[PDB]
RNA sequence: UUUUUUUACUUAUUCAAUGAAGCGGGGCUGGACUUGCGUCCAACUUCUGGAGUUAAGG
RNA sequence: AUGCCCCGUGUGGCGAAAGGGAAGCCGGUUAAUAUUCCGGCACCUGGAUGUGGGUUUUGCGCGGCAACGCAACUGAAC
């Protein structure tokens, strides 16, 4: 049985009666200047009209197609420094024995990275597939790449994560990667990936790449817009 | 002649709270607890808590400022920060997805899970904590209890099974030193477990060993605090084991076979290279059954100097002839809910009693199927009023209860005026005993009256202290009288 | 023996009680001759007539998660898990 | 390994160091087969099992077991060592001088009243005239008469 | 596709307030009109020179 | 107590031998200083830690209508 001496005392938080309870005031925090600046920078880029050469970068690969590409790319990740050092030591042992470097070593197959290198490969038409990072800052380093790939006939895709590409190439950040040539057993997988990239990405973005971006308003301004549209429809 | 503020000087500088100590040392609480446990830092209590902290509580813990500064100068802090940074690098490698770099960083991270060893080197910590070997020997009770408990206990995330196995190796080496030097003198069996007291270099060490059973892990227990204490005690036990083996001349560590440990020989598995308690059970071969605890019996018999001891092959290996048909077995210890004339069937309680008393008690009282005499604790020192079971109730008893028992055994002016009116109108021994009881009652009344006069003459605070002492003594005498009364009941039965 | 001493639980009347005392195992078995945890461990180690009854009485051990058939490599796995 | 005590120089202990409280040695009660006078009643067993935790003065009950195989292990043997761990680094350590004296030492020594006789010892006269409380009494300077006052408002003189 | 007029939007820019504390859109409750259920408008403290804080409770 | 919680109020220093401010008086003494030295008799501030008192076995003292009195009279944040 409950103690009779325990009673409930409700607190009425109306205007001018009780001290207001501690609520979540995260929406109204006076943030530091760098946080405020990055938020308003994103907002300003949303509000202004974005020309098509930049607004084409909003459309990226979906999750399934990105994972399907990375399944091929992780087989062709480049050598790390330790693996390279081990390869040099094993080849040095064979040369110490007198055997040939052609005999002990074989043609490597890796994902090609580096911006100037990848651009050169695209111009020389050695690139089979080109993946361009979403968030390169400054954007002028990559803003010509889709048009260059369309000119050269190389299939391409814009993919989320320069950090994701840097993790492939054992760096912090890669702006662009290219597959040029694969081993014999992965040729079918590469062809299937290229066809899937074409049908999923390029056919979808052919209409929307020429359109201007931006023009999106804020939440309150949008709600005012549907309120005035509803009033106009009622009138 | 400068004016001084109140909170600046004195006990305020002398003591600091645990919160302020943690914030000064720039540490997390688990790291601060590990450092305090290893260095031996303990809170202490100030004379006036309000002098130290203005908003202070009976709950809060103060520390010594020089202790906190000594923790600041401790070099294990750099190891803690290095291990934190290395753990961050390992997590970075695992997130980025290269496993070779993560393993290469783990082999520098020096995990206790893979090593079976404490993560940091505590050698210098042992050195300031115990400056002398006799101090190290004095502080061994908690060490041995901890390490035997974690030899028995299951492994967890905090306590690796390899580290448990290393605890087992260290305690077995310590046991082999004990049976080699015959350093044990006292052995006790209790509901808690087995209490062992050994005198190593003149220092008495008593520790508890739990019975071999599934130890309950119910409730809330932190194995991380337990793991910190275990790591410290493993380092201390390893170093004291090495010093004891070097003093005895045997090689340390004793080599133990992995196959023999897998078979379960344990003490027999560990073999030590050469480079009155001994007389008790000096020349006798004893066999052990399944119910008997094989490693405590083997330990106590080897400590007593038994040349050969055998037990069942299912229990363990590396023993004498396991067959009971073997005529070499002089005695057999079995506790079951055969019949060899050579074999004397005797109890483990007899083994404990004989190693306690050095008397070689007869096996007739300790025959199987017969009630054994009650077991006695050798650690108890008799004192006046603390009561002794060995002492006779006739020897120790209060006079009132003695006369009451005597009266029970025997049973098993106004009066003069009434006699004058009446005339005008074995049993003597019982009456004399009643008169003696009445004289005792009147003597107690006189003593109580004198006590009341002295109590009245006492001052107020002295009166309250005197009443508290009388209350405590009355509680002690009440427990003693209850024990004596029900012992009298047992004697009557 | 280490697994029995570490993680030993008895399945009696649809309950999961630990094998704290040998009296519980004695009350559980009774007539088969198993009255001690050491006797149960011996009957587990060396196959006997009451091996099936002992396996039925003993609960399945719930090993801790470590961070084809093996001839003798199961000991390392059991040591790592327990 | 190597032993730490290569060179042992005797160092005086600092007065600030307070050694930890050592656990008491086991008594005759702790044994699994104690003398029978330590055993409690079933009423005492029920008294503890109804009693709350930490209200009991002693952490173990007097138990007698015939067989070592019938002896059960504690369900809190890990818990008591855990408490010992927490007491080693968490419990404050105090240097306290506890009094160990005979309680009768504080009592003053008083002469017996037989040395200090004469004094009044027994009531010999009762004066009964007041129905209320007798407030005041006084004795005539010649020692013959008694004057009493009461709640009845009547002052009386007695022999 | 460009040249003038006014006429909406907010993100440039300007002004003000705060300890950046309750903005906007819904939901609940009540009242009104309406249409036969959409709007707008309100939730909470007014005889007193007291006190209001460490959450009660489910 | 490998973290969590609370609070808003801002921002440091210099700036008065007449403002604010802890506490020393009398007598004597030197060629020359004196509320500074000597003698006598005090006070304030800060600190540590005992003894005696007070409170308490129902934990946090009693009295007066009251103004209030009594050697003490549990008191953290806010």
């Amino acid at each position: 049985p409950k103690n009779p001496l325990l009673e409930k005392r409700p607190r009425n938080f109306g205007i001018g009666q009780d001290i207001q309870p501690k609520r979540n005031l995260s929406r109204m925090v006076k943030w530091p200047e760098y946080i405020r600046l990055q938020r308003q920078k994103k907002i300003l880029r949303m509000r202004l009209k974005v020309p098509p050469a930049i607004a084409q970068f909003q459309y990226t690969l979906d999750k399934n197609l990105a994972a399907q590409a990375f399944k091929l790319l992780n087989k062709y990740r480049p050598e790390t420094k330790q693996e390279k050092k081990e390869r040099l030591l094993r080849e040095a042992t064979a040369i110490k024995e007198g055997k040939k470097k052609e005999d002990v070593s074989k043609k490597p197959y890796t994902v090609k990275y580096g911006l100037n290198h990848v651009v050169g490969l695209i111009e020389n038409k050695k690139a089979s597939l080109v993946l361009i990072a979403n968030d390169v800052d400054p954007i002028e380093l990559v803003v010509f790449l889709p048009a260059l790939c369309r000119k050269m006939g190389i299939p391409y895709a814009i993919i989320k994560g320069k950090a994701r590409l840097g993790t492939l190439v054992h760096k912090k950040t890669a702006a662009v990667v290219a597959i040029t040539e694969v081993r014999s057993e992965d040729k079918n997988e590469l062809a299937k990936l290229i066809s899937a990239v074409k049908e999923g990405y390029l056919e979808k973005v052919e209409d929307t790449r020429k359109r201007w971006g931006g023009g999106i308003m804020g939440f309150k301004a949008q709600k005012r817009e549907e309120k005035r549209k509803k009033s106009l429809e009622t009138a | 002649g400068k004016a001084k503020k109140k909170g600046k000087s004195g006990a305020a500088r002398n003591y600091m709270t645990r919160t302020q100590a943690v914030k000064k040392l720039q540490l997390s609480l688990p790291d601060f607890r590990k450092l305090c446990i290893w260095k031996g830092i303990y809170p202490r209590e100030p004379r006036d808590r309000r002098k130290v902290n203005k908003s202070a509580t009976a709950s809060t813990t103060f520390y010594y400022t020089k202790d906190i500064q000594y923790l600041l100068h401790e070099p294990l802090l750099q190891k803690f920060r290095e291990q934190k940074a290395l753990e961050k690098k390992i997590s970075r490698a695992l997130g980025r997805g290269d496993v070779s770099n993560a393993a290469r960083l783990e082999r520098n991270a020096n995990l206790p899970e893979k090593t079976g060893k404490p993560r940091y080197t505590l050698n210098h910590i042992i050195r300031e904590r115990y400056p002398t070997f006799q101090d190290a020997l004095r502080d061994l009770d908690d060490c041995l209890s901890m390490l035997f408990l974690f030899a028995n206990l299951p492994s967890t995330t905090a306590v690796p099974a390899k580290m448990i196995a290393r605890c087992e190796r260290l305690c077995h080496e310590f046991q082999h030193y004990l049976i080699v030097t015959h350093s044990l003198r006292k052995s006790f069996l209790s509901i808690k477990g087995i209490y062992y007291q050994a005198n190593i270099q003149g220092e008495d060490i008593l520790w508890l060993v739990p019975y071999k059973f599934n130890q309950r892990i119910v409730g809330d227990v932190d194995f991380r605090i337990m793991g910190t204490f275990v790591e410290f005690y493993m380092t201390l036990l390893g170093f004291v084991n090495y010093r004891l083996y070097t003093s005895i001349g045997l090689k340390y560590p004793p080599k133990f076979d992995q196959v023999k440990d897998d078979q379960g020989a344990e003490l027999a598995a560990f073999s030590l290279e050469g480079l009155d308690p001994s007389q008790l059970f000096a020349n006798f071969t004893f066999f052990l059954s399944r119910e008997t605890p094989r490693q405590p019996l083997e330990f106590i018999l080897r400590a007593f100097g038994c040349k050969r001891i055998g037990w069942d092959a299912v229990l363990g290996e590396g023993a004498f002839t396991t067959d009971e048909s073997d005529p070499r077995i002089t005695h057999q210890i079995i506790d079951r809910p055969g019949r060899y004339p050579g074999r004397i069937y005797v109890q483990p309680q007899w083994v404990w009693d004989s190693i306690n008393d050095e008397e070689l008690k007869p096996p007739e009282l300790y025959a199987p199927g017969a009630q054994l005499p009650p077991h006695l604790s050798p650690f108890v020192k008799p004192t006046q009023g603390q009561y002794d079971p060995t002492k006779p109730l006739e020897e120790q008893q209060t006079e009132a209860e003695a006369l009451e028992a005597e009266l029970e055994d025997a049973q098993a002016e106004a009066t003069l005026e009434r006699q004058r009116e009446l005339e005008a109108e074995l049993d003597p021994k019982v009456k004399a005993k009643l008169e003696a009881k009445k004289a005792l009652e009147r003597k107690k009344k006189q003593e109580a009256e004198e006590l009341e006069r002295a109590k009245g003459m006492l001052s107020k605070k002295k009166r309250k202290l005197f009443e508290q002492m009388q209350y405590s003594n009355a509680k002690k005498n009440a427990e003693d009288a209850k024990l004596r009364a029900k012992r009298r009941r047992i004697e009557k039965e | 023996r280490e697994l029995i001493y570490k993680r030993g639980y008895g399945k009696v009347n649809g309950q999961r009680i630990p094998l704290t005392d040998n009296a519980i195992i004695e009350e559980n078995l009774g007539k088969y001759g198993i009255i001690c945890i050491e006797d149960l461990i011996h009957e587990i180690f060396t196959v006997g007539p009451n091996f099936k009854q002992a396996a039925n009485f003993l609960w399945p051990f719930k090993l801790s998660n470590p961070n084809g058939n093996r001839e003798e490599h199961i000991n390392a796995l059991i040591r790592a898990m327990n | 390994f190597y032993d730490l005590w290569q060179n042992e120089e005797p160092q005086p202990p600092n007065p600030m160091h307070i050694p930890a409280p050592k656990l008491p040695p086991p008594g005759y009660d702790l044994s699994y087969n104690p003398p029978p006078e330590y055993l409690p009643t079933k009423e005492e067993r029920e008294e503890w099992e109804k009693m709350d935790p930490e209200d009991r003065e002693k952490d173990y009950l007097p138990t007698k077991y015939d067989s070592l195989r019938k002896v059960p292990a504690w369900g809190n043997f890990v818990k008591e060592r855990f408490e010992r761990c927490m007491d080693l680094y968490l419990a404050p350590r105090v240097r306290k001088n506890r009094l160990n004296i005979d309680p009768n030492s504080l009592l003053p020594k008083l002469p017996s009243p037989d040395e200090l006789k004469p004094f009044p010892t027994v009531q010999q006269t009762i004066f009964r005239g007041h129905e209320g409380r007798v407030r005041s009494v006084a004795i005539d300077p010649t020692g013959v008469a008694l004057a009493t006052g009461g709640d009845d408002g009547t002052v009386r003189v007695w022999e």
